[PDB]
């Protein structure tokens, strides 16, 4: 009842 | 002044590694008292590897710098300046900011306004 | 306690530069003519020869030395040090206080240039 | 009783001030305590004087200390505590120190007096020229500092364990497991305490004028 | 390329760079523009020229000089 | 003795947060971790006593 | 003009007229108070200040008591103090037992006063009991637990005051007060996070985060805010790894006591999408790497490109150190390319001002100086925006004195009251010359201030014309003691990249360059980069900037390091590193001090005091700190700045476009933040509850 790396996303060139 | 970072029996790196910092505590903005900010304390700048990390059994703020809660107060900044080039040491002083004077009355809280009122007290 | 212990010698300041001079003269005497006892008393692995020059290249860390009464201090500290290690109230773990550089080899990568400083961030 | 008593106090401590012009600088008095301010060259006459007249005979030295006050130009200030068994009475003496200048010691005069001197030595580095076995006692031999003294930090320089490898305890720079953490910063911003009434009696303060 | 350099805003050792920076920029800009000038001040410093080269290699000169025209003077062996 | 975080009756865990006992040791033994439900309530999401360090005071 | 008194039988003379209570602040007489503030209206409500006047029969409120000649004040009356016990003891009776779940534990006011003044024991035990009041929301902002209220009127009086946010207020009589909003409506101003930090009580609080550690556990840092263009004064609040607040720090200059609400609720974004390690791209996804593999990938694209001159771009961005930026450009001039921009768009050429003069990108009145204007008109800017405490003190301004305000650019809803003056720069030197040729230069002490959301236009230049043209022949608004062309600017970097000459020249805005420097640098576009070039990101957290990536290298944040920032006034300030960067991040300008060794480049320094002297070599009011220097080259400046523009574009008819869509999402951080992320549409103005009416 009761520092997070951040995610790899690369775009389009 | 003598050189006495050779008879404290201090460590060289703490003589030619570490900045310390002269700084007056400012006025808390929480709170309204002002008895903390009348000494000058001395404190050292953090290094970056050996400030603190976590541990992994519990989790454990365990530090491998050994100024990190050390602190001094003395009474003027002369005091301290003297203090700490005698040590050897590499100061700041940071120069404290105090309030400006401004005249206030309780009878500014009502005047008569010729033009627009632009303002509406509420007390 | 009327009677001092056996190498002691009452801590007394000279008022001249000479005096001074005269006495870590004899001090630096004593240290080397009871050099080879360390070896035997403090069961160290090496030779009488690294001793030595470790006294000499200890006492060449304040041979630039102005201030008068630093260097009293300097003689007194060495005194006390003299003192401790002739008996055997130092043991053989804190006479290797001495010689870090020496026993072992920590292992690669000292950091030379900033690069190597830099990839373990000023470790 | 006790208002009369601290203001005969008072009075004996005017007289040895007058008995003594040349040595002593200032006297205190604080609830039935007698502190005697004293320059460091001044050491040894006034405490031989304190041993020796009948007036005035202490003739045992109880415990001295020094105390570090960074934001002074001395540092260090040496107290002396006497009890004169004979007059059933308490007095302390207070002088000052720089970290490298001496202020010399009376164990010619109190045969304990050596003892304290090296503990205070240790303690806070201030000198006794004059004193035999004067060297550290109750910290380590090969100890690099003096730990009761404001620029030391509270767990020290170093520590200690047994290194396998050279088959010997090793010493080596700090590292904790769980860091210290001081609960001063967090004190009060308010001042606690007001200034308080005086003791003083009234033959001893200053008269206005009219 | 760049040069920059630096007066203190008292009236001692750097009124006459004071006044060169007063008039002749105007000129300076115009017989080399391909460069950037920039004038900064402290309250009290050394008037001082630096001046970058096509590496990066930059060179100094110290103008505590009574005159304008010396002033000049010290620019155009700078350059 | 050794020590017990007591619950209530009809089973609730009793310490509220409120940092106390933190403050208070003359050894440094206690170490809590202290978060926020959507509830309003206040709890504990770490309590931790080092028992080389209690000194039974 | 001053009065000699007595209190406490010192003796202190202060300026005729003032309160009482700032005799006894003067004094060093310690009085205490709970309604009264130094930056506030006076009100009587909270009557704890009492104090013993001779000729008079009361005890006296000190706050509101003015200051008379011949005056004799105790303090140490025993009707004082039993004065002092009885308040204390009426203002304890329905508080509500929390302070093992308030907020203010170690940093309330009421508690730590109730002890050197307040009784000994309590006797309400009466049957009936507390009262409720129950509370009610306000915002995401501002957690509101009503029930802990003294009604001291300091929330309203802020809120009408200074903030100009009226919606706050007291509506009630006798027991059933209530102190906000009973619509249920939502507390919009922008700067509304400073309510909670003057509560004298724990009744207005965080909302974003509970409070998660106890004020005697924290750890106060002193740092320099580099979210905004004033470089507000903060105090960074840590465990130790983490960051707990922000709080505003007192400054007499530049801020005086009040923070922004971006500034203050964004260490949020300090801690939830960091870079922790070096990435490189594979192709679509990236990997993480060692350090050694970043930095050597680097040199190899390096080799494998070889941008012989002037196709190194290097573009900065918002919130970045000016020792960073140092290093940024002498790696580049080293590398033999001044391809060195910054980040907004028009940025690729000389921002059409100069970078000569110092004066003419500074805010050059003092920020003290606006409480000194008389009649000052803003163009292209919205200050409720940018530089939020900005608009505190323009308001301040208006409210004390007689002060006329115009605008020139999109129809902002300011606090104040701004005149229309309209929409295009023909409408802006119709009313130069108009009306406000009269005006500008009638007023004593006026000032002309500038967004540079106009130095975004590319039109700027024509811009800049009509306005150095007006400040060149008006000898008011520029004459010897004052000068008052100002501008504004939007980060803590780009009044102090033009401090360094960290602009591109003519040539290298023709080029398109082969290998692109990011640093911060996070509004690009995809347009802005080519296709093929080599894009390498140093940041602190992932963004859009570090999209575009093939190697990120994680830097340091504002908080972690000890660096220079220089604001729009021209304050150099440092910032103190609170803690160390986490996991794998390292310091700004020492990433480029080894990049380039792998590089051709030996740059002179290793060392921070070597940065410090290398920093002075640039411009010594640099390595000078928190002093501000009038320029006696304003004259001239204004001059130079309009010889340039004259003549090299046309106005076009474009109209004058707001320069942020939003206040509460940019500069990297407050992208990343949940607490922004609500905040935005929370305050949308779309629905009931922001609005006054309906
Ligand atoms: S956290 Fe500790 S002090 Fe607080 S209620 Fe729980 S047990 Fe008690
Ligand atoms: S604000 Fe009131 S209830 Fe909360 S801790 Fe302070 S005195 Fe206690
Ligand atoms: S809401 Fe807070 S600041 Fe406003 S009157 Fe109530 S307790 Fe005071
Ligand atoms: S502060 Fe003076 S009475 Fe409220």
């Amino acid at each position: 009842k009761w520092p997070a790396e951040w995610t790899p996303k690369a775009a389009v060139r | 002044v003598p050189a006495h970072e050779i008879v404290s029996g201090a460590p060289a790196e703490l003589s030619r590694n570490r900045v310390v910092r002269i700084y007056q505590q400012a006025k808390p903005a929480t709170q309204s008292g002002e008895y903390g900010t009348f000494a000058w304390r001395l404190d050292w700048d953090i290094v970056d590897v050996a400030n603190r990390w976590e541990n992994d059994l519990i989790g454990w703020q365990s530090s491998g710098d050994y100024m990190q809660a050390t602190q001094m107060k003395f009474t003027s900044k002369e005091s301290a300046i003297k203090f700490a080039n005698k040590q050897g040491w590499d100061f700041y002083i940071q120069e404290p900011h105090h309030r400006k004077f401004r005249v206030k009355q309780y009878a500014n809280n009502f005047v008569h306004s010729y033009g627009k009122l632009k303002h509406i007290r509420t007390k | 306690a009327i009677i001092a212990t056996a190498f002691a010698e009452t801590v007394k300041f000279s008022g001249s530069k000479q005096e001074l001079q005269k006495r870590t003269l004899a001090l630096y005497r004593q240290f080397l003519r009871g050099a080879p006892t360390f070896a035997d008393l403090y069961e160290v692995q090496f030779s009488i020869p690294t001793i030595r020059t470790k006294i000499r290249q200890e006492f060449e860390r304040h041979r630039f030395v102005d201030d008068l009464s630093i260097q009293n201090v300097l003689y007194a500290k060495g005194h006390m040090e003299y003192q401790e290690c002739i008996n055997f109230w130092k043991q053989q773990a804190q006479f290797l206080k001495y010689f870090p550089e020496e026993d072992d080899i920590q292992g690669r990568h000292q950091p030379s240039n900033f690069v190597d400083k830099f990839l373990k961030n000023r470790a | 009783r006790y208002l009369q008593h601290v203001s005969d106090l008072h009075q004996y401590a005017k007289y040895i001030m007058a008995a003594l012009p040349k040595y002593i600088q200032g006297f205190s008095v604080w609830k039935d305590e007698l502190t005697l301010h004293v320059a460091p060259s001044a050491v040894i006459p006034v405490t031989t004087f304190l041993r020796d007249n009948t007036s005035t005979q202490y003739k045992s030295i109880i415990d001295i200390t020094a105390v570090d006050y960074p934001s002074r130009e001395n540092r260090f200030e040496v107290v002396y505590n006497f009890l004169s068994v004979r007059h059933n009475s308490r007095i302390r003496l207070k002088t000052y120190a720089t970290e490298v200048t001496p202020v010399p010691s009376i164990t010619c005069l109190y045969e304990g007096a050596n003892w304290f001197e090296r503990e205070a030595y240790d303690m806070y580095g201030v000198f006794f020229e004059g004193h035999p076995d004067l060297r550290r006692i109750m910290t380590d031999y090969g100890f690099e500092g003096h730990p009761l003294r404001k620029d030391f930090p509270l767990t020290g320089y170093t520590e200690v364990r047994w290194d396998e490898e050279k088959r010997r305890v090793v010493y080596e720079p700090l590292e904790l497991t769980q860091a210290f953490r001081n609960f001063s910063a967090g004190s009060t911003a308010w001042e606690p305490v007001g200034p308080g009434r005086d003791d003083r009696p009234d033959s001893f303060k200053l008269p206005t004028p009219k | 390329r760049e040069i920059r350099f630096h007066l203190c805003q008292n009236g001692s050792s750097s009124a006459p760079l004071r006044q060169f920076v007063k008039n002749q920029i105007g000129a300076f800009q115009k017989a080399n523009p391909s460069t950037k000038v920039l004038v900064r001040e402290a309250n009290g410093v050394k008037p001082i020229v630096f001046a970058r080269f096509d590496h990066g290699h930059e060179s100094k000169i110290g103008l505590d000089v009574s005159s304008e025209k010396e002033v000049a003077e010290r620019v155009k062996s700078l350059i | 003795g050794e020590h017990a975080l007591r619950r209530y009756p009809s089973g609730e865990e009793r310490c509220i947060a409120c940092k106390l006992c933190e403050a208070i040791c003359p050894a440094l033994a206690i170490t809590i971790d202290a978060e926020e439900r959507i509830d309003g309530s206040r709890r504990t999401t770490k309590y931790d006593i080092d028992m080389t360090k209690c000194i039974y005071c | 003009a001053e009065i000699e008194l007595t209190i406490d039988g010192h003796k202190v003379s202060i300026e005729a007229g003032s309160a009482l209570i700032q005799a006894c602040e003067k004094a060093g007489v310690t009085v205490p108070r709970y309604c009264y503030h130094d930056k506030l209206a006076i009100a009587g409500n909270c009557r704890m200040c009492l104090v013993d006047v001779e000729r008079a029969p009361k005890p006296v409120a000190s706050c509101a008591y003015p200051v008379a000649p011949g005056m004799v004040v105790r303090t140490d009356t025993e009707r004082v103090k039993q004065a002092r016990e009885n308040v204390m003891e009426m203002m304890l009776q329905n508080h509500p037992l929390d302070c093992p779940v308030c907020d203010q534990g170690g940093e309330c006011d009421l508690q730590d006063q109730s002890m050197r003044y307040g009784r000994d024991r309590g006797r309400f035990t009466e049957i009936t009991g507390k009262r409720s009041t129950e509370d009610k929301n306000i915002g995401p902002l501002v957690k509101t637990s009503m029930n802990r209220c003294i009604h001291c009127t300091r929330c309203v009086r802020f809120a009408n005051d200074i903030a100009g946010a009226p919606e706050l207020g007291s509506s009630g009589r006798g027991n059933d007060m209530q102190i906000g909003t009973y619509l249920e409506k939502n507390l919009n101003t922008e700067l509304s996070g400073n309510v909670i930090d003057l509560c004298p009580v724990g009744a207005l609080t965080n909302k974003p985060y509970a409070f998660r550690a106890r004020p005697w556990e924290l750890k106060k840092t002193e740092s320099i805010d580099v979210m905004d263009a004033v470089g507000s004064n903060i105090r960074i609040d840590s465990k130790g790894v983490e960051v707990m607040r922000v709080i505003p720090r007192v400054h007499e200059d530049v801020n005086e006591e009040w923070i922004n609400d971006k500034s203050r609720f964004a260490c949020d974004g300090l801690k939830t999408q960091r870079l922790t390690t070096p990435l490189i791209r594979v192709g679509d996804k990236f990997v993480n790497a060692t350090w050694d593999d970043a930095l050597s990938t680097i040199a190899k694209a390096y080799q494998q490109k070889a941008p012989k001159g002037d196709e190194f771009k290097a573009v900065a961005g918002a919130l970045v150190e000016v020792e960073s930026m140092v290093a940024l450009k002498d790696m580049t001039n080293a590398l033999g390319s001044e391809n060195t921009t910054t980040d907004t768009p028009n940025g690729n050429s000389a921002p059409a001002h100069g970078i000569t003069f110092r004066s003419n990108y500074l805010f050059n009145s003092s920020i003290a100086g606006i409480e000194d204007a008389d009649a000052i008109l803003l163009v292209g800017t919205n200050p409720r925006r940018e530089a939020a405490v900005m608009n505190a003190r323009i308001r301040k301004a208006w409210l004390r004195q007689e002060l006329e305000i115009a605008s020139v650019g999109p129809t902002l809803d300011a606090t104040f009251d701004v005149a229309e003056l309209g929409n295009t720069h023909a409408d802006l030197e119709k009313a130069l010359s108009g009306e406000f040729g009269e005006v500008l230069k009638n007023a004593k002490n006026p000032l002309i201030i500038v967004g540079s959301g106009i130095t975004d236009r590319e039109d700027a230049g024509a811009f800049f014309n009509t306005i150095g043209k007006f400040v060149e022949s008006t000898p008011s608004v520029l004459n010897e003691n004052w000068n008052g062309y100002n501008v504004l600017q939007r980060s803590a970097s780009r009044a102090g990249a033009y401090d360094i000459g960290f602009t591109p020249s003519d040539e290298a805005s023709k080029t398109t360059p082969k290998m692109v420097w990011l640093l911060g640098a996070d509004e690009v576009a995809a347009s802005d980069i080519p296709a093929d070039a080599f894009v390498v990101y140093q940041g602190h957290n992932g963004d859009v900037g570090a999209q575009f990536a093939d190697v990120v290298l994680p830097g340091a944040a504002y908080t972690e390091k000890a660096g220079t920032y220089v604001n729009t006034e021209g304050r150099s300030q440092i910032s103190r590193a609170a803690t160390g960067p986490p996991g794998g991040a390292r310091e700004d300008w020492k990433i480029l001090r080894a990049v380039s060794e792998y590089l051709g480049v030996a740059l002179p320094y290793e060392d921070a005091y070597e940065v410090r002297d290398r920093l002075a070599e640039i411009s010594p009011s640099l390595v000078r700190y928190d002093l501000v220097e009038p320029t006696v080259f304003g004259d001239v400046a204004v001059q130079h700045s309009l010889v340039g523009p004259n003549g090299s574009v046309t106005p076009s008819s474009a109209p004058l476009t707001e320069t942020i869509e939003n206040f509460y999402m940019t500069d990297s951080i407050s992208r990343s933040s949940p607490t922004m992320a609500k905040s935005s549409i929370a305050f949308n103005k779309d629905n009931k509850k922001n609005q006054a009416f309906a």
